[PDB]
C-alpha cells in the first residue's frame, strides 16, 4: 500500500468530455442541510427547552457540559461553584434527564438521536 | 498613423486638439470583420475567453 | 513595446522573479480515494521540484563549490520554474505517467480545459431536473405538467416548511424524513405549495 | 428450404433462388482467432484454400523474432513450436467466479552457446492466454468482451495527385507507407525539384539519393533517358560523389555528427534494409509487388524495401508525369499506370482480432527480448539456462493491458441477440492505430462504389461517429491478407454457372459484374440482350449479354444482417432505413416473445448464429426436460445435459432466459434448436409484438410522433419487461481497523432492520424500496468528540458513543423490486479478491417494468415515438365487430418522412393475420401468376416473409387485400383498399371516412422514462469547484450553458441569471443562507461573489500577475 | 459590497509577492505518511495556509470553538474556519533570480 504512486487528478476519467477526476470528488464534508437547518434548529430548540427548565439547572447544564464557556464542570467543581456537594450533581443530572424525556421537550427533541 | 481609432473618440480628440490651434488629422472610414471588431473593442477579461 | 513600458510608470524588473507564489492547497487538493489510494494534482509535483532545486542551490552556496556545479544548479532551478509556469512552452514537456504531460500552472487557464473557456461553457445549478416530454393537448398555453415525483424532489424545502407549518411534522428533521419516505400526507401540501 | 431441421414454416414471396446459403455470421470473428492460435481446423481450411505454406500467427511473431543473439555472437537463443494447454475452468465457472477464461501456452526454447557448441532446451511457460469462447467473445474478469475489427490503410505505395492553383500544372506525389519505419514522399514540384522527404525531413533531389545508393550517373541517364524533367534534375544537382552524397544525407538526417562513409552507409542500411528498424507486413510487400509488377513469380520471404523498389517507384512517378498509360520493368509483367484511391477497399485492409492480438503480443515479446538480451549480455555464461533467461512479465502485462484498456476491446452490448451479433461484425475505423474524429476529414465518412457487398451503406451510428463505423455485408468473407471478399458466380459465355468465386475489390474492378435481379432464363441464358452492369469506377450502364463476366448471388448481398430484417426496405428512404436498423438493436427482450407475422428470412439464421439459443449438438431423443435443464440420449448411448441459464443479468441490465421448447420423448435432429433465449419465439428472432394499428390523428394525443396505446397492453403484460439491477459492497481492511458486515447497526430502529438476516444481508425475496438498507456494515472510527446535545443524549439514553460509523449499502434513488439472488465472496473460504479486501457481497435486484407514458416504441422502419397517452380499452376506436385497436399512429409523419414501407407492412400484416384464399376455380388471376403455388392460400394468423429487395410486389398486396377470409362472424372488415370503418370510442358514432387498419410489428426501445427522470434541490457539492455534483442517490444539477445565458439576457431578466449563476451554483455561504431563508419565513438574501471568480483571481495571482479590483477612486477592494 | 467599477491587471513585483503572502514554504514535504497531517513548513502547513478543521488547532491547545483570531503560541496556527485554507497564499524564496 505504501508503494503506489498517487493518481493524478488531471487524468481524464471515463471519456466524459475528458473531465478530470478532480471534478468528480465530493467535498465529503460540510453538508449544507445538516449544518444549515438541523444543527442550528437543534441548538435553538435546546436553548428554548433547557431554559424552560429551572434557570439554576440551565446554568448548571451550561457549566456542566460547556454550552457557553466550554470547561465542563465536574461534579465536585460545579458543587464548589454552587456551594453544593460532589454527590448532589448525580441526582441533579438524574432530575434533568427525567424532565427532558417528558412533556413537549420530548415532542421537540425526539429527533436528533 | 495607420491605426484604427473609434470615430467618437477620434472626433473628440480632434476637436480638443484643434480648439487650441493644433492642425487637424485626416482620416477615412474603414470597415472590418466581426472578429477584428470584437477583438479591438472588448475587455481583456472577455478577450481571454 | 518600449512606450508601453514607459507610459506605465512601473519598472521592467517585474519580469525577473525573486519569489514565486504558491496557490492555496484547496486549489491543489490531496484527497484519499477508496482503498487508501492517494490522489493529488501535479501542481504538488512541480512545487516539490522547485523547492528541492532551491534548497539544493542554497546548500551548494553555503558549502561552496566550483562555479560549474553552481551554474548547473541555477540552470536547473530556472528550468524548474519554467516548467512550473508552463509545460511545452519551451523544450520537452515533463511526463511522469505514460509519457503524459503534467498540467502546468498556466494550463488552468488556457485550452479547452482552461478556466476561461470552462466558465464560458456555463455552470451546474441546483433546483433543476430533466425528463422526456410528451404532448399534452388538455393544457392551456400557460401550463405544463410536472411528474409528481420530480415536483416533490424539486420543491422539497417549500413543502417541508409548509408541512411543519400545518403541524403534520414536529420539526424540520421529521419533515425531511417524512418527505424522504413520501408519506401520503405530503401530496396535499405539494399540490398546495405550487399553486 | 429451411436449412435447420425444425424451423417454423413461413412461406416467402421469393421469386429467385439463392445458389449460396448465408455463411456463418460469426465466422469473421472465429476464423481470425483460429488462425492466430493455430489449430487443425484452420490448418486444413487453409490447405483446402490453396495456401502453399500455412504459418500460424503466434508462430509467425515468435518465429520472426528469433533467433535473439548478442552482438558478440557468442550467444543466440531461439524458441518455437507454440502449443497450448487445456482451459482452466469452463465458461460458466469463469463468468460466475469472476475468473478469466484463459489457457496457458508453452514454447520450446533452444539455447545454444557458439563457443562451446552446446544445446539446452525445455518448455517455457509464457503466462495464461485469453482464449475465445465458442460465441466469439472473451471473458475477461467475468465480463463478456468483444474486440471489433479495425479498418486501416494497408501498407504500400500510393500515387496521389494534386493540381497547382496558379500554374494549373499536375503535380504527382508518391508516398510509401511501411508498417514500421521511415516514409518516402517522392513529390514533383513546379521548381521540378524531384526530391525525397525522409521522415518528413527537408527535401533533397532524388538523383542525389539514387547516386548515394551506388547508382552510377550513366545508369541514371540511360534508365531515365526517356524522362526529361528527371534528366534536367540530374543535370542540375550540384553535389557529386558517392562519399559527398552519403555525407550530405547524413548531415540532412543527423547534422552535427562526425561525417564518415561507413557511418552514413550503416545509417542507411539500418534505416531501410534492417529488418528490425524497418519492416513491411507481408500484405504490404505483396501489394507493392502487385502494384509495380516485380518479384511476382515467387512467394514473399523478404519483407523489407530494396533499392530496386525505390528505382521502380521513381520510374513509375516519372512515367505517370509523362502521361504514360502503362510501363514495364525487367523481370516484371506489364501493369497499368494510374493514381491510387485511399478510400478504395482495394487499399483499406481489415485487421481482425488475430492481427490486433498479434501486434500486441509482438510488442510485449520485443520488450521481453530487449530485457533478455541485456540479461544475457550481463549474466554468467557458464551455468546459464533459458529458464533463467526468459522474463514472462512484459508479455503478460501487454496482453492484460490490451484486453483491459484498449479502445478496440469493448463491453459486449447485450440488449438482445441481434445487438451482440451486430457488435461482433462491426468495422470500426477509429481507435489506436487509426484516425481520430477531429483529425479525420469528412470525405472518408462517405460511401464509395467499392463498398457494394463488403460494407453495408445503411447501418451506421446516427451520432458523430457516422461513416467511421459499419458492418460486414451478409455474404462477405475476409481474405488472409485482410481484404474483404464477396461471392460472384461467373458466367462463361452467357450461361450463368452454379459454381462461385470470391473476388476482392481490384479483381471486381477489372471485370463486368451484373445484378442478381437481371431476368435469367431457367437454362442460364440472359433473356435481355442488354443487362444492367456495374463496372470500374462505379459506372453503371447497359452492356451486351456476352461481355458480362460475373453476376451477384442474392439481391441481399449489399445489406448487413440487421438491415436484412427490415421488410419492404426497398420502399424506405436511406436515412429512415438507417434509423430503423439502428433502433432494432435497442429493443428490450419482453417477458413473452412473439415472432413477427411479416418478416424477412434472416430472422432464423440471425437467431441461430447469435448463439443465444441452445442448439442440439447431436441427433437424439429427449429423456426428460425441466425448466432448468434438458437431457438428450444420443443414438450412440451417451447422454448429454444442457443447463439453461435463467434470469441471468445481461451486460445492459436486461434479463436472459432460456425456456425449453421441446417435450420429453421427442426425437431431435442435430442442429435443431432446443430452447429459446431472449428475443426468440421457437428459434427465430422476435424483438417485439404484433399490435393492431390504426393510422389517423386522434384528438392530438399522437401529435408530432407521439403514440397512443390501449390499456389492454398494460393489463395483458404485452410489453412488460424484466430488468435486473446489481449492487455490491466490500469490507476492506483499514489502518484504524477492519470493516465488517453485521446485522447490528448504530442507532437504527429495529423495524428498518427487520428484512436483514442473521448475517447482515437482506433475505432473498424481500421487496426493497428506495433508500432501504441492503447490507449492513460498520466501519472503524477514530476519535471525534461528540457535539453537546449528541453526547448529552447518548448519556441520557444509555446508548454508548458507538464510535463505529454507518456505511451500509442502500438502494439508490429510484430503485425497487425483489431480491432475486445474493452472491457473497469471502477471503476465509479461499476466494480470489483484490488486495486489501476480505469480504465482498453483491445483491441482485429484479424489477418488472410495464410500459408507461414516456417510454419509447418503434417499428422496424425507423419511426420512433413516445407514449403520449394510454387510453382505457373502452375509449379506443373499435372495428365493426367490437375489436379495439391496440395503437394509433398519426398520418402526418408517414408521407413527409417517406417510409411508405410502414403502410405496406401494415397491409401485408393484416392479410397474414386474417388469412386469404386466392380464387382459382376460373384459373390463377393475372396478378397471381408469379406467386408461389403454396402462397395461394393461408390459414388465419399465418406467417409470411418478404425478403429484402425481393418480396411482395404492389400488385400482390392489392390482390391479396381483396381475398382475405371473413371473421368468425362471417363479415369482412377491411375493404379492397385496406381501409375499414371504425367507431368512435367516446362519441360512439362511426368515423365519417374509412381508416387504414392492420397488424404492425412494434418493438420496445431501451430508452425507458424511469432512467431519464432526474431532480435535484440540494445535495453533494464538488470539492475543487464547489459546484453541484453527485451520484444517482442525489442527481447532479443540469448545466446552464452560455447559450442559456444569452437566452436569459435577451429577455432582460437580470435577477434570474444572477441567482442561477451565484446563489444556487457557487456561493458557498449564499447557498446555506438561501436554504435557511426558504425553510424559514424570511426573504431570500442578496447573492454574494461566485467562488469561480475568487478561484480565478487566486489562479491569476499565482502567475505573478497583480490583479486587483478597484473602485472609481481607484482604491483596491478586498475579496 | 459589490461596487466594482474597474478590474485592472498589473505586473507583480517581488515586494508584492512578499506582502500578499502569509508565510514561506521552506520544505517539500506535503503530508505525513502515518498520521495524515500537514508537516511543518510544508506545502500544506497549517502555520502558512490555515487549519485543516474549522475552530481546530494543530496541537489541540486551542481546540475549543470560542477562540477567534487567536494565534496559538505553542504552534502559531490561527483558529478560524477551514474555508480560509482555500484563500491564503504562500511564497517560495528563490535563491537566485529567474
Ligand atoms: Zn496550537
Amino acid at each position: 500500500e505504501h508503494s503506489r504512486d498517487p493518481v493524478s487528478l488531471d487524468m481524464p476519467v471515463g471519456s466524459e468530455e475528458e473531465a478530470p477526476l478532480g471534478d468528480f470528488i465530493e467535498d465529503a464534508e460540510a453538508m449544507s442541510a445538516e449544518n444549515a437547518v438541523i444543527a442550528e434548529l437543534l441548538h435553538t430548540d435546546i436553548r428554548s427547552v433547557l431554559a424552560t427548565l429551572d434557570e439554576r439547572e440551565h446554568q448548571v447544564i451550561r457549566l456542566r457540559f460547556g454550552l457557553d464557556d466550554g470547561q465542563p464542570r465536574t461534579l465536585d467543581q460545579i458543587g464548589k461553584l454552587f456551594g453544593l456537594s460532589r454527590e448532589r450533581v448525580r441526582q441533579i443530572e438524574r432530575d434533568v434527564m427525567s424532565k427532558l424525556r417528558h412533556g413537549e421537550r420530548a415532542d421537540r427533541l425526539r429527533s436528533y438521536a | 498613423p495607420g491605426s484604427l481609432i473609434d470615430r467618437a473618440e477620434f472626433e473628440a480628440e480632434n476637436r480638443r486638439v484643434v480648439a487650441e490651434g493644433g492642425e487637424p488629422a485626416a482620416g477615412r472610414p474603414v470597415l472590418m470583420g466581426i472578429t477584428k471588431a470584437s477583438l479591438a473593442t472588448d475587455s481583456w477579461l472577455s478577450a481571454a475567453s | 513595446v518600449v512606450a508601453a513600458f514607459q507610459q506605465s510608470g512601473n519598472s521592467p524588473m517585474g519580469m525577473v522573479l525573486d519569489a514565486v507564489p504558491v496557490i492555496p492547497p484547496e486549489l491543489r487538493p490531496m484527497v484519499q480515494l477508496d482503498g487508501g489510494r492517494f490522489a493529488t494534482s501535479d501542481l504538488n509535483d512541480l512545487y516539490r521540484r522547485v523547492i528541492n532545486r532551491n534548497n539544493r542551490l542554497k546548500r551548494l552556496i553555503d558549502l561552496g563549490a566550483p562555479e560549474i556545479i553552481v551554474n548547473n544548479e541555477k540552470r536547473m532551478l530556472q528550468e524548474s520554474v519554467d516548467a512550473l509556469f508552463d509545460n511545452g512552452r519551451r523544450g520537452r514537456p515533463v511526463t511522469g505517467p505514460g509519457n503524459r504531460p503534467l498540467k502546468s500552472l498556466s494550463d488552468l487557464l488556457k485550452g479547452k480545459q482552461g478556466r476561461f473557456r470552462q466558465n464560458l461553457l456555463g455552470k451546474r445549478v441546483d433546483y433543476s431536473g430533466r425528463s422526456v416530454i410528451v404532448v399534452g393537448p388538455q393544457l392551456k398555453l400557460h401550463q405544463c405538467g410536472l411528474p409528481k415525483l420530480m415536483a416533490l424532489e424539486l420543491f422539497k424545502p417549500f413543502v417541508m416548511k409548509r408541512l411543519v407549518d400545518l403541524n403534520h411534522a414536529q420539526n424540520i428533521k421529521s419533515a425531511k424524513r417524512m418527505v424522504e419516505r413520501q408519506r401520503p400526507q405530503v401530496w396535499d401540501v405539494l399540490e398546495e405549495v405550487i399553486a | 428450404n429451411n436449412s435447420v431441421p425444425g424451423a417454423p414454416n413461413r412461406v416467402s414471396f421469393a421469386k429467385l433462388r439463392e445458389p449460396l446459403e448465408v455463411p456463418g455470421l460469426l465466422d469473421v470473428q472465429t476464423d481470425s482467432f483460429e488462425w492466430l492460435i493455430g489449430s487443425p481446423r484452420w490448418r486444413e481450411s487453409a490447405a483446402e484454400r490453396g495456401d502453399v505454406n500455412p504459418v500460424g500467427g503466434l508462430e509467425e511473431v515468435l518465429y520472426e523474432l528469433s533467433p535473439i543473439e548478442d552482438f558478440s555472437g557468442s550467444m543466440s537463443l531461439s524458441f518455437s513450436d507454440p502449443r497450448f494447454d487445456d482451459v482452466k475452468a469452463p465458461v460458466d465457472e469463469c463468468k460466475d467466479k469472476d475468473m478469466t477464461y484463459a489457457a496457458p501456452l508453452f514454447v520450446t526454447a533452444e539455447f545454444i552457446n557458439n563457443n562451446t557448441g552446446e544445446i539446452k532446451s525445455q518448455t517455457v511457460f509464457m503466462g495464461d492466454f485469453p482464449m475465445m469462447t465458442e460465441k466469439g467473445t472473451f471473458i475477461i474478469n467475468g465480463t463478456e468482451r468483444v474486440v471489433v475489427s479495425q479498418l486501416v490503410r494497408s501498407p504500400g505505395v500510393y500515387f496521389d495527385e494534386t493540381i497547382d492553383k496558379s500554374t494549373d500544372k499536375t503535380l504527382h506525389s508518391v508516398k510509401v507507407i511501411p508498417s514500421r519505419g521511415a516514409w518516402l514522399e517522392f513529390d514533383v514540384d513546379k521548381r521540378d525539384t524531384v526530391g525525397v522527404r525522409i521522415d518528413r525531413k527537408r527535401r533533397q533531389p532524388v538523383t542525389v539519393l539514387l547516386k548515394a545508393l551506388g547508382w552510377t550517373s550513366e545508369q541514371i541517364v540511360e534508365r531515365f533517358g526517356f524522362s526529361e524533367i528527371m534528366r534536367s534534375t540530374l543535370e542540375k544537382d550540384n553535389t557529386v560523389g558517392t562519399d559527398e552524397a552519403l555525407l550530405d544525407i547524413y548531415r540532412k538526417l543527423r547534422p552535427g555528427e562526425p561525417p564518415t562513409k561507413e557511418s552514413a552507409q550503416t545509417l542507411l542500411e539500418n534505416l531501410f534494409f534492417k529488418e528490425k528498424r524497418y519492416d513491411l507486413a507481408r500484405v504490404g510487400r505483396y501489394k507493392v509487388n502487385k502494384k509495380l509488377g516485380l518479384h511476382v513469380g515467387e512467394p514473399i520471404t523478404s519483407s523489407t524495401l530494396t533499392e530496386e523498389d525505390v528505382v521502380a517507384t521513381i520510374e513509375y512517378l516519372v512515367r505517370l508525369h509523362e502521361g504514360q498509360t502503362t510501363m514495364t520493368v525487367p523481370g516484371g509483367v506489364e501493369v497499368p499506370v494510374e493514381t491510387d484511391d485511399i478510400d478504395h477497399f482495394g487499399n483499406r485492409r481489415l485487421r481482425t482480432v488475430g492481427e490486433l492480438i498479434q501486434n500486441q503480443i509482438r510488442v510485449g515479446m520485443s520488450r521481453m527480448e530487449r530485457v533478455v538480451r541485456e540479461r544475457m549480455t550481463t549474466q554468467d555464461v557458464e551455468a546459464i539456462t533459458p529458464q533463467t533467461l526468459i522474463n514472462i512479465r512484459p508479455v503478460v502485462a501487454a496482453i492484460k493491458e490490451f484486453f483491459g484498456t484498449s479502445q478496440l476491446s469493448q463491453f459486449m452490448d447485450q440488449n438482445n441477440p441481434l445487438s451482440g451479433l451486430t457488435h461482433k461484425r462491426r468495422l470500426s475505423a477509429l481507435g489506436p492505430g487509426g484516425l481520430s474524429r477531429e483529425r479525420a476529414g469528412l470525405e472518408v465518412r462517405d460511401v464509395h462504389p467499392s463498398h457494394y457487398g463488403r460494407m453495408c451503406p445503411i447501418e451506421t451510428p446516427e451520432g458523430p461517429n457516422i461513416g467511421l463505423i459499419g458492418s460486414l455485408s451478409v455474404y462477405a468473407r475476409v481474405n488472409p491478407f485482410g481484404f474483404i471478399e464477396t461471392p460472384y458466380r461467373k458466367v462463361v459465355d452467357g450461361v450463368v454457372s452454379d459454381e462461385i468465386v470470391y473476388l476482392t475489390a481490384d479483381e471486381e474492378d477489372r471485370h463486368v459484374v451484373a445484378q442478381a435481379n437481371s431476368p435469367i432464363d431457367a437454362d442460364g441464358r440472359f433473356v435481355e440482350p442488354r443487362v444492367l452492369v456495374r463496372r470500374k469506377a462505379g459506372e453503371v450502364e447497359y452492356v451486351p449479354s456476352s461481355e458480362v463476366d460475373y453476376m451477384d448471388v442474392s439481391p441481399r448481398q449489399m445489406v448487413s444482417v440487421a438491415t436484412a430484417m427490415i421488410p419492404f426496405l426497398e420502399h424506405d428512404d436511406a436515412n429512415r432505413a438507417l434509423m430503423g436498423a439502428n433502433m432494432q438493436r435497442q429493443a428490450v427482450p419482453l417477458v413473452r416473445s412473439e415472432a413477427p407475422l411479416v418478416g424477412t428470412g434472416m430472422e432464423l439464421r440471425a437467431a441461430i448464429d447469435a448463439g443465444d439459443v441452445v442448439v442440439a449438438e447431436e441427433s437424439g431423443v429427449i429423456e426428460e426436460v425441466s425448466a432448468d435443464y434438458i437431457t438428450v440420449m444420443h443414438d450412440n448411448g451417451t447422454r448429454r445435459t444442457y443447463r439453461m441459464r435463467k434470469f441471468a443479468r445481461s451486460n445492459h441490465g436486461t434479463c436472459a432466459n432460456q425456456c425449453p421448447i421441446v417435450d420429453a420423448g421427442d426425437r431431435v435432429e442435430a442442429g435443431q434448436v432446443i430452447a429459446d433465449g431472449p428475443c426468440t419465439d421457437d428459434g427465430e428472432m422476435a424483438l417485439g409484438k404484433n399490435l393492431l394499428v390504426a393510422i389517423m390523428p386522434w384528438e392530438g394525443h399522437n401529435y408530432e410522433d407521439a403514440i397512443i396505446l390501449s390499456n389492454r397492453l398494460v393489463e395483458e403484460d404485452v410489453l412488460t419487461s424484466i430488468h435486473i439491477e446489481e449492487h455490491e459492497i466490500d469490507a476492506r481492511d483499514t489502518k484504524l481497523g477492519a470493516e465488517e458486515i453485521t446485522r447490528d447497526i448504530p442507532n437504527i430502529s429495529d423495524e428498518v432492520l427487520a428484512d436483514l438476516d442473521e448475517r447482515g444481508i437482506v433475505r432473498i425475496g424481500a421487496e426493497v424500496r428506495d433508500g432501504d438498507i441492503l447490507v449492513g456494515k460498520v466501519t472503524p472510527k477514530g476519535e471525534t468528540e461528540l457535539t453537546p446535545e449528541e453526547r448529552l443524549l447518548r448519556a441520557i439514553f444509555g446508548e454508548k458513543a458507538r464510535e463505529v460509523r454507518d456505511t451500509s449499502l442502500k438502494v439508490p434513488h429510484g430503485e425497487s423490486g425483489k431480491v432475486i439472488g445474493i452472491r457473497v465472496f469471502s477471503r476465509e473460504d479461499e476466494d480470489e479478491l483484490p488486495a486489501g479486501v476480505n469480504e465482498l457481497v453483491r445483491v441482485y435486484v429484479a424489477q418488472k417494468r410495464k410500459i408507461s407514458d414516456g417510454d419509447k416504441l418503434a417499428g422496424r422502419h425507423g419511426n420512433k415515438g413516445v407514449i403520449g397517452k394510454i387510453l382505457p380499452v373502452e375509449d379506443m376506436p373499435f372495428l365493426a365487430d367490437g375489436t379495439p385497436v391496440d395503437i394509433i399512429l398519426n398520418t402526418h409523419g408517414v408521407p413527409r418522412r417517406m417510409n411508405i414501407g410502414q403502410i405496406l407492412e401494415t397491409h401485408l400484416g393484416w392479410c397474414a393475420h386474417s388469412g386469404w384464399k386466392v380464387d382459382a376455380a376460373k384459373g390463377v388471376p393475372d396478378w397471381a401468376a408469379r406467386l408461389p403455388d403454396e402462397l395461394l392460400e393461408a390459414q388465419p394468423n399465418a406467417i409470411v416473409s418478404t425478403p429484402v429487395f425481393d418480396g411482395a410486389q404492389e400488385a400482390e398486396l392489392q390482390g391479396l387485400l381483396s381475398c382475405t377470409l371473413p371473421n368468425r362472424d362471417g363479415d369482412v372488415l377491411v375493404d379492397a383498399d385496406g381501409k375499414a370503418m371504425l367507431f368512435d370510442g367516446r362519441s360512439g358514432e362511426p368515423f365519417p371516412y374509412p381508416v387504414t387498419v392492420g397488424y404492425m410489428y412494434i418493438m420496445k426501445l431501451h430508452h425507458l422514462v424511469d432512467d431519464k427522470i432526474h431532480a435535484r434541490s440540494t445535495g453533494p457539492y464538488s470539492m475543487i469547484t464547489q459546484q453541484p455534483l453527485g451520484g444517482k442517490a442525489q442527481f447532479g444539477g443540469q448545466r446552464f450553458g452560455e447559450m442559456e445565458c444569452w437566452a436569459m439576457q435577451a429577455y432582460g431578466a437580470a435577477y434570474t441569471l444572477q441567482e442561477l449563476l451565484t446563489i444556487k451554483s457557487d456561493d458557498t455561504v449564499g447557498r446555506v443562507k438561501v436554504y435557511e431563508a426558504i425553510v424559514k419565513g424570511e426573504n431570500i438574501p442578496e447573492p454574494g461573489i461566485p467562488e469561480s471568480f475568487k478561484v480565478l483571481l487566486k489562479e491569476l495571482q499565482s502567475l505573478c500577475l497583480n490583479v486587483e479590483v478597484l473602485s472609481s477612486d481607484g482604491a483596491a477592494i478586498e475579496l | 459590497v459589490n461596487f466594482f467599477d474597474e478590474l485592472r491587471i498589473g505586473l507583480a513585483t517581488a515586494e508584492d509577492i512578499r506582502q500578499w503572502s502569509y508565510g514561506e514554504v521552506k520544505k517539500p514535504e506535503t503530508i505525513n505518511y502515518r498520521t495524515l497531517k500537514p508537516e511543518k513548513d510544508g506545502l500544506f502547513c497549517e502555520k502558512i495556509f490555515g487549519p485543516t478543521r474549522d475552530w481546530e488547532c494543530y496541537c489541540g491547545k486551542y481546540k475549543r470553538v470560542r477562540f477567534k483570531g487567536i494565534i496559538c503560541e505553542r504552534c502559531g496556527v490561527e483558529v478560524t474556519r477551514a474555508k480560509v485554507r482555500r484563500e491564503r497564499m504562500g511564497h517560495i524564496e528563490l535563491a537566485a533570480p529567474v
